[PDB]
């Protein structure tokens, strides 16, 4: 899995996310990339997500929709959201991976509960920051 | 808010010792140039809707992510890819699920989100929709790579 | 306070009595059905699996037989169920050999490490732990292709 | 489309969702039916739902899931939370059609904003209601 998510500069929020699955996988199978509040969330009054890991785990954890919802009606900060969904949620149903989230008011998060995750991140205008490990 | 964007290329078991810093720096270099062409566009007022497709049909090309080019092998030595965007503004959402002859899933994705009533294709039937508006049919063997080829080796026994 | 409830699908819904007596008692017939398995101590899974399958096999409903025509004159069924007990769901999309999509959908829940499966693979993925193949031809009504030609 | 939802006398909710599809339909569409957190959505801790209507517009807007967010963040009763995803939040993108949701208390609610929902329920030991028009 690979994804982006941004905010523009009319206060426009949206998601994408693209995969290949895992390797060995039979074929025919359907995991989170593809599900919409899965692997996969943009909406203006709260946040755009982008999900990777256990495909089942993410979709009967709706991890993306769970984001939004939780800062929505919960009104949790995105730091807490994300805390609460990739390092509690996920783990006690066995899920292992991470998300990307920008908020409507450009807050970002890059949250994973495993040992690496693929990400960068930068402002309109400034440099970016990579990384790989924790 | 400042304008924005985040990419990733995927979590798991990636270790320090599985790697020199130049083979890192080749992750890196990827993941900088993706982020950069992001930034530049969101600078120049371009929409969060097209930035993230850009983004998304950059990391397919990248060999290194799988996702496209570098896609991981199926039980059968093939390819079946799937992908969705969302606008957050309309709360429009198109996807396509177990795709083997689409170049890039995210634009068949925009396609599905732009050009239909529907949110989500699978299979034949969702290649047919972007066929029949320009999409090139491709061969899956375009996706496959020596690195992802050897991971299928690995994790199985030989008949 | 065990309780059961189904639905026959939403929309435009002309008829005489007699038409509409057939989807009350048919209706009449799946709750009754539900309730006693509860009153008997069976699971919720076990009741919405069955109540989904006698919905399926009444051909008045548009799920199994008596499923709605696609615009090339085909069926294309599918079907989720979830279990609020484990978490754990099972769904199929796009199959037309499977005579009851909700037991595929299960199959799926019980053996497969995904939630979803489609087409041909899901299929064969039903038959490899024992389910039966059959023609889509068994889920054409009369009154379906009407409601086409209507559409049409 | 047609569905079930159940609490049994151990306190257990379920859910499931089978369909045809549109009449005319493009063929290798999916809407709602198949997809957790959509069409179908069950968890003990809060609500089973099953869903029949517009199926791009139930993905959108998360319909089955979206009952159980409003309930456990949100605060809305099931009735409440029954109201605002079927009379307003699905005609605002172009949605019609309804649910059926039973909470872990065992309070049951059948919405719909179509001219008719086939539809029953009943308790355990009690006479059934059943209904088609509004
Ligand atoms: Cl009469
Ligand atoms: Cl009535
Ligand atoms: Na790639
Ligand atoms: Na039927």
């Amino acid at each position: 899995t690979v994804g982006a998510v941004a905010l523009d500069l009319d206060g426009n929020l949206a998601a994408a996310t693209s995969t290949g699955g895992m390797t060995n996988k039979l074929p025919c199978t359907v995991g989170a990339a593809p599900l919409v509040g899965a692997g996969c969330y943009a909406n203006n009054a709260s946040v755009a997500v982008s999900c990777t890991g256990t495909g089942e785990v993410f979709i009967r954890a709706l991890a993306a929709y769970d984001i939004a919802a939780l800062m929505d009606y919960g009104g949790l900060s995105l730091a807490e959201a994300c805390e609460r969904v990739v390092m509690e949620k996920l783990p006690a149903l066995g899920g292992s991976g991470g998300l990307i989230a920008i908020d409507h008011e450009g807050n970002v998060a890059l949250p994973f509960n495993t040992e690496g995750m693929y990400r960068a991140w930068g402002y309109a205008g400034d440099t970016p920051t990579t990384g790989i490990y924790r | 808010g400042k304008a924005v964007i985040a990419i990733h290329g995927g979590a798991g078991a990636i270790s320090r010792a599985q790697m020199s810093l130049q083979q890192e720096l080749r992750y890196i270099e990827a993941l900088s140039a993706i982020v950069e062409t992001g930034q530049k566009m969101l600078e120049a007022g371009e929409s969060a809707l097209d930035v993230v497709t850009e983004a998304v049909r950059l990391l397919e090309e990248c060999p290194l992510f799988n996702a496209g080019i570098g896609a991981v092998f199926t039980r059968d030595e093939t390819h079946e890819l799937d992908a969705c965007v969302m606008d957050g503004n309309t709360l429009k959402a198109g996807a396509v699920a177990g795709v083997s002859h689409l170049r890039n899933p995210v634009l068949a994705a925009r396609l599905v989100m732009e050009q239909s009533p529907h949110v989500m294709m699978i299979g034949e039937g969702a290649e047919n929709f972007a066929f029949a508006r320009g999409m090139e049919r491709v061969s899956p063997e375009i996706f496959s790579t020596s690195l992802r080829y050897e991971q299928l080796l690995a994790a199985r026994k030989e008949g």
